[PDB]
């Protein structure tokens, strides 16, 4: 729950800075 | 996933640069 | 919600909040 | 995009989720 | 509270929006 | 301790966006 | 302590770290 | 207000914490 | 692991706020 | 260290401060 | 990795994000 | 200095690295 929402928080930030322009998709379920 | 992956155990810059485009 | 200009991580971070368990996709300037 | 929409301009909630998947 | 409410289960905007004001 | 003020963190942040201008009150003690 | 301008989440973060148990009320635009 | 003080302008600690409760 | 990494990212903002100019070191290894 | 210290039990700024320059 | 300016706490953190188990040091404006 | 190369300028990774210990 919480902590993989938490993570994820921080997952998404560190993915807009590496992928950059390119951008990323963030999913799954 | 990614959650699995880098949640569990530390991802580097280079291993979220695979969950790109 | 704000009612502001949302960029850089602020965006990704409110599109993260805002879609939940859906996702999302952020592909930056297009 | 929402770059030009959010960043360059003020975006709402609905138009926010315009992007969720 | 909302530390009880969303740290421990998963909270939504909409749940969140409870605490404003 | 930490796991709920790292995630107070997290909180307040998600309600900067949703209350806005609104504003919010962060207690609880 | 950072002599900067501090908004948006930025502030709502740095009384959040500035506060602490006491807590804070953030009102935004006045 | 703090948005005003301290966003618009530069906010000391002591300045930042008239707004804790 | 990551709930040291996770926390980590909130302490260096913590640092960057309260450091300031004055700067900081983080390393640990 | 600071994340013994910090990570395991909370922190606060004057605790933080400690560890500047 | 993002062609943009990164200032104040998107700079730690990613430094923080770009260094890893090596670590860093910031000073701010030099 | 970082800041005015990252900051006030774009900065790399190899740039952004050049701050690591
Ligand atoms: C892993 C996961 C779960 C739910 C939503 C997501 O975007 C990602
Ligand atoms: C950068 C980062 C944040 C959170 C978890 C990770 O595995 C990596
Ligand atoms: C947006 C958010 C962050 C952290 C915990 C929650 O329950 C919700
Ligand atoms: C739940 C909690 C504890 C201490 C301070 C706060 O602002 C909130
Ligand atoms: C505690 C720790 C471990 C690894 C790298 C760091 O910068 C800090
Ligand atoms: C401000 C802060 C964040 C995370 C952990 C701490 O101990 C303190
Ligand atoms: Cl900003
Ligand atoms: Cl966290
Ligand atoms: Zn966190
Ligand atoms: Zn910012």
């Amino acid at each position: 729950f919480v902590n993989q929402h938490l993570c994820g928080s921080h997952l998404v930030e560190a993915l807009y800075l590496v992928c950059g322009e390119r951008g990323f998709f963030y999913t799954d379920k | 996933g990614i959650v699995e992956q880098c949640c569990t155990s530390i991802c580097s810059l280079y291993q979220l640069e695979n969950y790109c485009n």
